[PDB]
């Protein structure tokens, strides 16, 4: 789907979704009273990758689920993980994400039984319980994600910008694949609200040329970009792969989410 | 929901804003394709809204895709969403636009009633079409098609600001596998009604094509009377009837249509032979050496592929020629349409 292609400019994602990282950090401060930092940033991986089981399980393509990601990601940007329940959360936005499109329809049925199954097959190290949440839920909780956005739900990826630069560089069977999973990999991270798409697909090839031991060095500087930006998001990039090998979410998780706040109760 | 944050859920409740209470809208219906002509209860504006409430309940993939795609377009002759509204009890969506008070359905009806009462302005025919052609133009700019273009669809401000502007409204927003075969055929381009599997720019273009001889006589120039199947025998018949049969060589690629076998089995060259747009313009006092015509004619090609872009019709010689378009389509005259009646219908 090609809807507003070029239009990013003057889009709604860059004029009120992409974020100050200050005003990012100081609303997270409230969750980081239960949570520490680190603690933090697991939890947003985690959720990353139930997201993306999600959409697998529903044979979504891999914008609907990023497009999906992304609306979490904004949900939790302004708003604490008591206010509504992530695992209910994310089935949500891929639903709603799922609705934007028009090629194919994700039922009722198939929603639960999605989030019902990948919950207890691919992830009952973080939940022995089964998916709780009825339909009636996810009704109640696309209303409130709606709102929040203030409904912005056309987002731009780095997908396609990568696919023209790959193809540009004349390289599209050696350096797609692997910078293609970069991308995905920087949704484990906060870049997505903070960075032009378009800057994050720049980073993702130039890691995948360093991987590759490919010298695009011209090509990069054939380019007209602010490479400081560039080298900002290439530094969280090789973090993230760092924290990835420190991080064993099966043996952590169930304690992380154990601290999470939990919603205060009706009087 | 119990496990939602009571603290949050109360304060977002105290906090959201209530379609019933900014805007006054019972007994202010309009149309319903709900549509309610809305004034705001505070009187800080005094102007006219239109407020859509959604048909269904929740948010709909049409209703997902209608919020999503307003969201981001910003053009001068495309209506624009002002507001949306969430109503969390009964779970109804409201859309908040600028009020138009005229447009081409009930303008072209007036002028065709008129008629009976014994045409339509020249400066204002040319200052419509180009206005269409630029809003259409933006959307097809950024891949939006509009999927159902008709002479209710193109919207006309009235007094105000924006005085005699076209805005374009209704887009067909979601259309499974962008497909016209999932759940009038006037304005339907000819590839469409023999089997054409999916919604096109060049599609639009002919609906404008259908428009813009309407406003020069009056008459949808396909009118026919009124199921799954995409084939409408008599709408085809009426199209030959004006155009002529294609020739070969006119659109080479009709063989490949679903429908083509069909068209062969119910239809013969020979029946229309006497028929074109020459001669079915010039019936209704519009010179075939006009610059109108031409134009009319590179719109209403048969064969898709032949059909003239919205960019290319803007640079039309047409639009330079005596006298020039102009923003306010009525050119500051006096607008004699009537205003839009309120419905008071159970
Ligand atoms: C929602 C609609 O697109 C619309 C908008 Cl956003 C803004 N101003 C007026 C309208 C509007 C009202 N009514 C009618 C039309 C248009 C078309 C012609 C039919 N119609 C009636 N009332 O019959």
């Amino acid at each position: 789907d090609k809807a507003m292609a070029g239009n990013f400019w003057q889009s709604s994602h860059y004029l009120q979704w992409i974020l100050d990282k200050q005003d990012l950090l100081k609303e997270r401060q409230k969750d980081l009273k239960f949570l520490s930092e680190e603690e933090y940033w697991k939890l947003q991986i985690f959720f990353t990758n139930v997201i993306q089981a999600l959409g697998e399980h529903l044979k979504l393509r891999q914008q609907v689920i990023a497009t999906a990601t992304v609306y979490f990601k904004r949900f939790y940007a302004r708003y604490s993980l008591k206010s509504i329940d992530p695992v209910l959360m994310a089935p949500t936005c891929v639903f709603l994400a799922s609705k934007v499109e028009e090629f194919g329809v994700v039922s009722n049925t198939r929603l639960i039984a999605a989030a019902t199954s990948v919950l207890k097959t691919r992830f009952s190290y973080a939940f022995p319980k089964e998916f709780p949440y009825r339909m009636n839920h996810i009704l109640e909780c696309e209303f409130y994600l709606l709102e929040l956005m203030d409904c912005c739900l056309i987002v731009y990826h780095p997908y396609r910008p990568l696919l023209q630069y790959v193809q540009d560089m004349g390289q599209e069977d050696m350096l797609l694949p692997l910078a293609w999973r970069i991308v995905n990999d920087t949704y484990r991270t906060d870049l997505c609200l903070l960075y032009p798409p378009f800057m994050i697909a720049l980073a993702c090839l130039h890691v995948a040329c360093v991987v590759q031991q490919k010298d695009a060095r011209q090509w990069f500087a054939e380019l007209s970009v602010d490479m400081e930006k560039i080298l900002e998001i290439i530094r969280v990039i090789l973090k993230l792969y760092e924290q990835w090998k420190n991080f064993d979410e099966r043996k952590e998780m169930a304690t992380i989410l154990s601290k999470m706040p939990k919603p205060k109760p009706p009087p | 929901d119990d496990k939602m944050d009571y603290d949050f859920k109360v304060k977002l409740s105290s906090e959201r804003e209530r379609v019933e209470d900014l805007f006054e809208y019972e007994g202010c219906k309009v149309g319903r394709g709900h549509v309610y002509k809305a004034k705001r209860k505070d009187g800080k504006d005094d102007k006219d809204y239109a407020l859509k409430q959604i048909e269904g309940t929740g948010i709909s993939m049409s209703a997902c895709r209608e919020i999503a795609l307003l969201r981001e377009l910003k053009h001068p002759n495309v209506i624009s969403l002002q507001k949306v509204f969430l109503s969390h009890a009964d779970r109804k969506v409201w859309l908040l636009f600028d009020y138009a008070e005229h447009d081409l359905w009930h303008i072209i009806k007036f002028h065709r009633a008129s008629k009976a009462n014994k045409q339509l302005p020249r400066g204002m025919v040319k200052s419509l079409l180009y206005q269409i052609l630029d809003g259409i133009h933006y959307l097809h700019a950024n891949w939006v098609l509009h999927r159902d273009l008709k002479p209710a669809n193109i919207l006309v401000m009235g007094e105000g600001p924006e005085r005699g502007r076209v805005k374009i409204a209704d887009m067909g927003f979601a259309r499974l596998f962008n497909s016209p075969l999932k759940p009038t055929f006037w304005y339907r381009a000819p590839e469409l009604l023999l089997g054409a599997r999916h919604y096109t720019k060049a599609i639009d273009i002919w609906a404008i094509g259908c428009i813009f001889a309407e406003l020069l006589t009056s008459e949808p120039i396909f009118h026919c009377r009124q199921t799954s199947n995409p084939y409408h025998h008599d709408q085809l018949d009426r199209i030959f009837n004006v155009m002529g049969f294609p020739a070969d060589k006119d659109w080479e690629d009709i063989k490949k249509m679903p429908e083509h076998s069909t068209l062969m089995k119910d239809f013969r060259r020979n029946t229309y032979t006497n028929c074109s747009l020459i001669k079915y313009m010039e019936k209704h006092k519009v010179k075939p050496d006009s610059k109108a015509f031409h134009l009319l004619q590179k719109l209403l090609t048969m064969d898709p592929i032949k059909r003239i872009t919205s960019e290319q019709a803007m640079q039309d010689p047409y639009f330079l020629e005596d006298p020039l378009p102009t923003s306010d389509v009525f050119a500051g005259c006096q607008i004699p349409y009537p205003k839009r009646e309120f419905l008071t219908e159970e």
